């Protein structure tokens, strides 16, 4: 879950 | 009493036989002579003691049934003047007669609460022509407020309406104006009330409070000798209050809740009222909808001891309640709660800042306060670590230690973050305090609160799904475009929909109400997610986004794999948005979701119900997307092949359960939205192609490879192959 | 173990179910599955589980192991059903992993068919479902929907102690459903959705089969099916078959009344099945059969209705008498609201549209209406005194309202009730100006048939040949009702005028 979450931020931040 | 009064109106006959301005007197101010006592006791309610308001008690509930009108409205006055004067007598008569062991009795019962409601507007007249100046009678005490606007349509206007005064034309128009007439439902309405052309009303605590008897003799199945049940009388009685006025029928019910920790009890009879009644009309709704948003914003800005646990009750009815709301706009619903600064509390997609700072006070008094900065990653475990390197713990007491917060009574679990809890910036920072536990009692304290909070959470998540299956068929693309924009826009939607208290879970008590009530919570963001899917266009430009929903449903494969509902609903609703985005999952989208579903098909060996959920659901998506899943899924495997990781064995084994039919054990396919027998989405795959062989996958892969042999995609088939 | 023991086995269910003792000197297959069960209790790894319960289907099922047991061991067998077998496989029942409850509800249903397991089995969800703990009932409401999931509907339908069983778990998971605490009812609700429709449809039979046998728990269990229906209406709880079987069953124990010379407040036409020959029918002498069982043996297998409730022809009822009243009521109440919210589930095959002509004719029978010769057998009275009259005035209106097919359908029999209620006797109904008047109507009864009237005249199109002249008598009612408010000249002790000998008549303003 904790990478799921850690993709989740990155996929925010490149947007 | 009915001798009496037929003698009454006999001797009023022969005096009216025996006669100028004494046949006035007569049919004005006698019109009976049954009522002279009761209509002289209301008379001088004023100066009746105590005493004499006990003693005409009994007289004026027996005279409530009299088939004289006057008489029956003397006698409601004379009960509303006592029940306005003494609350104790005439609560404990209420309820021993709707409590009472014959059948009659509560009956009677149900029908003089009738009675008094007809004849609540009819006591200031009979009492004195200087009256309400004196005799004070306490104003209804309303504390919290309704939202500025109101949420929903007051009410639905009823289609042509007798009582209001107004060839190819005219039979459109007559044949328009009979459908609207069978569209419009005349049961519903205040018939009488909306007749009359164009006045307090005295209904005190008590009269008020036999509402819940009532609403309990709704399910009393005990028949009278006359055929005639309670239940039914009760329904009657309980569905004419509702429809002519819902606000003095629920205000004690509403006022409870600010005066008194009620709120089990509260959804409780509210919830029994609307499965009795069984719908409820267009203003009840309104008012309740509104009382109860009101009631969430009183507990979010007073501090109170049950505020939180009020809330989270009201969440968990406030679904069932906006289903029949009229009019209610996602939009105004917006506007209205970020208006009144309780968006978070009843909207999943809320938005709000967070606290930048706040300030922790010592155990000691005179010890210096902290301020420590807040920030979007912040979580409750960092400030409390801050706090104790701060105030001087040396370590010994660290799971002593809480963080806690006094004017509103929360102790913070430590993976919560700090601006999901405190997500205003207003000028005053929150002030918490390192109060020092015994750390079992801390942890108790903060697993109750944690499971409150994930049932708001739930109740939150039902709320927005009610609210979008009542929207109309038209406004559903908006409805569900504004609920996507909003997911984007939220700075945590993922995080919040995907997160789980793993701290909590392992504690063996009050850990498996959490897990619980987190399978729940993630059916329910799965079910909303495929609401939001299922009304946007199916050919929708997605892109990268896509996958910011997608996880969740991931996100609840990883936490509840094995838990065949979690299961069966997440096939479901994979295969729904595989058909509705056909053309998104039939290029791409299996990569967003293949990889979670082989590496849980391989981890979970041991288990063959959820093999076999998968290895459905793969049959399924080969059904819908031939070709192209079939190299979405090597394509999505070759990353997780390994020479932990999805082994090359599990693959082969969810090739051969594609190559032959598989039988469908959880049900999945009842779920599927166009459950139909499913056939390939693109015409030019559509063949009896329904059987994958082994060698048909291998020769994908090697025209993959020869599409473009230096390709990465080239390796990765390659390594399929070597699988 | 576990391949070993599919090995020795016949590799082939049997059939799952069927429609102190000396631990030694037992076969080694009984000393197995008391090993296993309580090796069991030491566990809690799923896998383990999972292989145990394997264990045990390969041995309690694909083998006769138990019905061994009950045949030639049957203290042993009522030892492990009293001490191990229903308690274990309802622990090992969890939603988290429901692999292993794929394996424990067959094994519980087995269990529950054998002897001494219906009585463990009421005891536990009583004590759960009942219990003051909130967590305990949150637990309960989980395992019962676990249980419900894995449901076998076709070895429900064969075992009548498997039927008692499972309407009694799920009419208190419904009653969960309802609860005070706020996150059980939550979970309740929630769950009653993640069963699947052939596992509702099985717990639907098997309340319809609670209603046919035990007579005190119909009232109960009409108000779960309408809260089902309400709740999941998809799937059928409450449909035109359901009320069409309910009637029949309902007139045969009319008739063995009659047959009896006692009175019951169900007509005795309704059924098919004439009681005064049998002509060695099958079907119809079971029905008898079971209808004369549930009207005598009153002493029936534990009525749920107690435990629901939350935290040589005749017989008699000595302290309910008013039983077969509250059912019949109910009944026709539920009947009302179903048709209310009623889908136009008529027409969706052959089987739903001759289960709605024949509730159809049903209506036309109970409100007293003769269609064969167009006239009501009963006097105008009697009608009032009536419960099915009663309870279908109450609820007319509202199905008139919101259902406009059904309303269409039922338009002549609901303006031909209203006409010959309001009569006060049988000579009134014939008089070609209607002189009567809303006077014989109980007072909140006036106000529902001026509401059904108003209905009918709101919207539905009467201008029929037929209609019409009995909708002008019913304005004539409602005219002659005002007058009489205003009486001019033109047994329960009442007012007459003594200058034409008319009853003095009053009405409120809720009926003005
Ligand atoms: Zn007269």
């Amino acid at each position: 879950v904790t990478k799921i979450l850690r993709a989740c931020t990155r996929q925010r931040m490149l947007s | 009493y009915l001798h009496h009064s037929r003698s009454c109106a006999r001797l009023v006959r022969a005096i009216k036989l025996l006669y100028s301005g004494m046949l006035k007197y007569i049919r004005f101010q006698v019109m009976s002579l049954s009522p002279a006592p009761l209509s002289l006791l209301i008379k001088a309610a004023p100066i009746l003691t105590e005493e004499m308001y006990g003693d005409i008690q009994p007289a004026a509930w027996e005279l409530l049934l009299s088939m004289d009108e006057h008489m029956a409205g003397a006698a409601a006055a004379m009960f509303l003047l006592c029940a306005v004067k003494v609350p104790d007598a005439v609560s404990d008569m209420l309820m021993s007669e709707f409590h009472h062991a014959e059948t009659v009795q509560r009956l009677n019962a149900v029908l003089k609460f009738h009675t008094l409601w007809r004849f609540r507007y009819q006591v200031w007249p009979r009492m004195e022509e200087g009256a309400q100046q004196i005799f004070k009678i306490p104003p209804p005490s309303i504390n919290f407020t309704l939202p500025s606007p109101v949420l929903g349509m007051p009410s639905v206007p009823m289609f042509d309406p007798p009582w209001v005064p107004q060839l190819k034309n005219l039979q459109q128009e007559e044949e328009k104006k009979r459908l609207g007439r069978e569209a419009s439902l005349i049961t519903a309405i205040p018939i009488t009330q909306e007749a009359c052309y164009e006045p307090q009303a005295v209904f005190p605590a008590c009269i008020c409070a036999a509402v819940l008897p009532i609403v309990h003799l709704m399910e009393d199945g005990e028949v009278r000798e006359d055929g005639v049940a309670v239940s039914a009388v009760a329904q009657q009685v309980l569905w004419n209050c509702l429809i002519e006025d819902p606000s003095t029928v629920l205000r004690h019910f509403l006022e409870k809740l600010t005066i008194s920790n009620r709120q089990d009890e509260l959804m409780y009879m509210l919830r029994k009222l609307l499965l009795n009644i069984g719908d409820f009309p267009a203003q009840t709704s309104h008012i309740l909808f509104n009382y109860l948003v009101g009631l969430i914003m009183y507990f979010v800005r007073t501090p109170c001891e049950w505020g939180m646990d009020a809330i989270s009750a009201t969440l968990t009815f406030l679904w069932e309640v906006v289903g029949y709301v009229e009019g209610l706009f996602f939009k105004d619903l917006k506007q209205t709660m970020k208006k009144e600064q309780c968006e978070v509390k009843l909207l999943v997609t809320a938005s709000m800042p967070g606290t930048k700072t706040l300030v922790v006070h010592g155990q000691n008094e005179c010890d210096i306060p902290t301020q420590l900065p807040v920030h979007e990653d912040t979580q409750f475990e960092a400030l409390l670590k801050e706090c104790l390197e701060f105030f001087n713990i040396p370590e010994s007491q660290s799971t002593h230690y809480f963080l806690m917060d006094k004017r509103w009574n929360l102790i913070h679990y430590n993976k919560t973050y700090v601006r999901d809890i405190y997500p205003f910036r207003r000028s005053v920072s929150p002030q918490l305090n390192l109060v020092h536990m015994h750390p079992e009692k801390g942890q108790e304290l903060i697993q109750k609160q944690v499971f409150t909070r994930k049932l708001e959470e739930v109740g939150r998540v039902l709320f927005l799904i009610s609210l979008t299956q009542k929207i109309p068929t038209a406004h559903k693309q908006s409805h569900v475009s504004m609920l996507q924009e909003d997911l984007l826009r939220l700075p945590s939607f993922p995080r919040s929909a995907i997160d789980a208290e793993f701290s909590l879970f392992s504690d063996p008590q009050a850990g498996k109400e959490l897990f619980g009530l987190d399978t729940l919570q993630k059916s329910l963001w799965i079910q909303l997610l495929e609401e939001m899917f299922l009304g946007m266009p199916s050919e929708f430009p997605w892109g990268d986004e896509i996958m910011l929903f997608l996880n969740v449903f991931n996100g609840a494969l990883i936490l509840h794999p094995e838990d065949s509902a979690l299961l069966r609903q997440y096939a479901a609703t994979v295969i729904n948005t595989a058909v509705h985005f056909n053309h998104l999952f039939s290029l791409s989208g299996y990569q967003w979701i293949l990889p979670t579903m082989l590496q849980v098909y391989s981890d979970y060996e041991s288990n063959p119900q959820l093999r076999r959920a998968i290895e459905f659901a793969c049959h399924q998506f080969y059904i819908l997307h031939r070709k192209p899943f079939v190299l979405q899924l090597f394509a999505s495997v070759a990353p997780l092949l390994e020479f932990k990781g999805v082994s090359a064995q599990c693959l082969f084994d969810l090739l051969q359960s594609l190559e032959g039919e598989t039988t469908d054990i959880l049900d999945i396919l009842e779920l599927v939205k166009a459950e139909k027998p499913l056939k390939s989405l693109d015409f030019c795959y559509g063949n009896e192609d329904l059987t994958f062989s082994i060698s048909e996958a291998i020769k994908l892969c090697v025209t993959v490879v020869a599409y473009a042999p230096e390709s990465f995609r080239s390796l990765q088939m390659l390594m399929v192959l070597e699988a | 173990a576990c391949e070993l023991l599919e090995r020795l086995a016949p590799k082939e269910e049997s059939r799952l179910v069927e429609p102190k003792f000396c631990y030694q000197q037992l076969p080694v297959t009984l000393r197995l599955i008391y090993t296993i069960f309580q090796e069991m209790a030491k566990f809690e790894e799923p896998d383990i589980l999972f292989n145990m319960l394997n264990c045990l289907k390969i041995l309690c099922l694909h083998g006769e192991c138990l019905y061994t047991a009950r045949k030639d061991h049957p203290q042993f067998l009522a030892y492990i059903q009293d001490h191990m077998l229903i308690a274990s496989l309802w622990r090992v029942v969890k939603s988290e992993f429901s692999q292993l409850s794929s394996l424990a509800v067959p094994l519980l249903l087995h269990a529950l068919s054998l002897p001494h397991g219906a009585d463990i089995f009421w005891t536990i969800i009583n004590g759960n479902f009942n219990s003051k703990d909130w967590k305990m009932r949150f637990e309960a409401v989980e395992k019962v929907a676990v249980i419900c999931r894995f449901l076998d509907i076709h070895s429900v339908t064969k075992n009548h102690l498997l039927k008692y069983s499972l309407a009694h778990a799920f009419c208190c998971f419904l009653t969960a459903v309802e609860d005070v605490n706020p996150a059980v009812a939550t979970r309740a609700g929630l769950l009653l959705d993640t069963i699947k429709r052939p596992a509702l449809q099985g717990l639907c039979l098997c309340l319809d089969f609670q209603f046919d046998t035990v007579v005190k728990d119909r009232p109960t269990i009409l108000s779960k099916l309408l809260l089902l229906h309400f709740l999941k209406q998809d799937i059928p709880a409450l449909s035109w078959e359901f009320f069409v079987n309910r009637f029949e069953t309902l007139s045969l124990e009319a008739q063995l009344h009659l047959d009896c010379n006692k009175e019951f407040p169900f007509p005795t036409t309704i059924t098919a099945v004439r009681t005064n020959v049998a002509n060695l029918s099958d079907a119809a002498l079971w029905k008898i059969k079971r209808a004369r069982f549930a009207r005598n043996r009153q002493k029936s297998v534990r009525s749920l209705r107690d435990s629901v409730k939350g935290p040589t022809i005749k017989d008699l009822l000595p302290e309910d008498a008013g039983i077969d009243h509250q059912t019949v009521h109910q009944l026709i109440t539920v009947l009302m609201k179903f048709m209310a919210r009623d889908e136009s589930s008529a027409e969706s095959d052959i089987s739903s549209a001759k289960a709605f002509n024949t509730v159809k004719r049903h209506l036309y029978v109970l409100l007293g209406y003769d269609q064969q010769e167009g006239c009501f057998m009963i006097a105008p009275q009697k009608m009032r005194l009536s419960t099915c009259f009663n309870a279908f005035i109450a609820g007319i209106a509202q199905v008139m309202d919101y259902n406009i097919n059904l309303g269409k359908h039922l338009l002549p029999l609901v303006v031909q009730v209203l006409k010959y209620c309001s009569c006060p006797q049988l000579r009134h109904y014939f008089q070609q100006p209607p002189r009567c008047s809303l006077w014989s109507l109980k007072p909140h009864i006036r106000q529902m048939w001026l509401k059904a009237l108003l209905v009918i005249l709101y919207k539905y199109p009467y201008r029929d040949c037929d209609v019409s002249k009995t909708l002008l008598h019913l304005i004539h009612i409602t005219v002659n009702t005002l007058n009489a408010q205003y009486h001019s000249c033109k047994t329960v002790m009442a007012d007459k005028c003594h200058d034409c000998g008319a009853i003095l008549e009053e009405y409120d303003e809720e009926t003005l």
